[PDB]
């Protein structure tokens, strides 16, 4: 449902 | 929020998004107090009857944003929890009395256009702000029906007499607690819904014309009900805690 | 609190007003 977020914040 | 409208851009700088990292989704609101400091209810991060349980490392919280899916690349800033503080009296198993919860930041977030603190009220600002009819304003990205928004939503509504939240649930209020909303006789409507627990219940100093933060989104029974009200956190009666965890473990 | 809180840089800051504060502060009689 959400766009991907910035992997480096994962 | 039901029965609300789009806010505008920048309308609620200090309007935060707490984000589960896995799954991806929207757990509540918050409210950015400080560079490192970020304020909710305590059970958007615990509640044991649900099984309900966070550590930091579950959690992001997305501030500056607007749209409620996007990431918006050059305006939101997200950011990892270094320490969570959930009030110690905090009451899950009965009503949720003291329905608040601290969350400090890895490291500062900058301050921008759309990303800014809103206030903490003093004890004359809540005597003579938190009164019966005066309109406080309600933010968040939760449903828009007992669906779901593009973008954040704002609704403001009047604060209730306290006889009058009593008289509407079999809930035990508490002086933590205040609520508010339209009586049925008033006609216009509006309230906070799944999705915008947490976020902040704010009014506008007629006497300074800063924004501060009365109240948190704590609980309701349905939304936009009529002849229920929305429950909100009362802020300044928890600011002793709030100031004593920030000066004890804030730099 | 931080010296510059709840003044919002869109809006306070510029002297711009949001299309509902005035509600609000019409309730604080
Ligand atoms: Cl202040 C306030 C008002 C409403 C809610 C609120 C109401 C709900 C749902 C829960 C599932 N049954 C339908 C209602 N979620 N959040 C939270 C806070």
């Amino acid at each position: 449902d959400f766009e991907e977020i910035p992997e480096e914040y994962l | 929020i039901v029965e609300g409208s789009d806010a505008e851009i920048g309308m609620s700088p200090w309007q935060v998004m707490l984000f589960r990292k896995s799954p991806q989704e929207l757990l509540c609101g918050a409210s950015l107090i400080s560079d490192r400091w970020v304020l909710t209810a305590a059970h958007c991060l615990l509640y044991p009857p649900w099984d309900k349980n966070f550590t930091e490392n579950d959690l992001l919280v997305r501030i500056g944003k607007h749209s409620r899916t996007r990431y918006e690349r050059n305006i939101e800033k997200i950011s990892m929890l270094e320490k969570i503080y959930i009030h110690p009296r905090y009451n899950w198993r009965e009503n949720l009395d003291r329905d608040i919860a601290l969350m400090k930041l890895k490291k500062p977030v900058a301050f921008s256009d759309y990303i800014h603190p809103v206030c903490l009220p003093d004890r004359e600002t809540a005597a003579s702000l938190l009164q019966a009819g005066y309109k406080g304003r309600v933010t968040g990205w939760g449903n828009l029906k007992e669906g779901q928004p593009s973008v954040l939503q704002v609704v403001n509504l009047p604060i209730v007499e306290r006889p009058v939240c009593k008289d509407s649930t079999r809930i035990r209020i508490t002086d933590n607690m205040f609520c508010a909303g339209y009586k049925p006789d008033e006609g216009k409507r509006g309230d906070a819904c799944e999705g915008d627990s947490g976020g902040p219940f704010v009014m506008k100093s007629p006497f300074n014309n800063r924004w501060y933060q009365m109240g948190i989104v704590s609980w309701g029974e349905g939304c936009d009900r009529d002849g229920k009200y929305g429950f909100y956190t009362h802020v300044f009666r928890l600011k002793k805690w709030i100031q004593k965890v920030i000066d004890q473990f804030g730099e | 609190g931080e010296a510059d809180c709840g003044l919002r840089p869109l809006f306070e800051k510029k002297s711009l007003e949001d299309k509902t504060e005035r509600e609000l502060l019409e309730s604080y009689i």
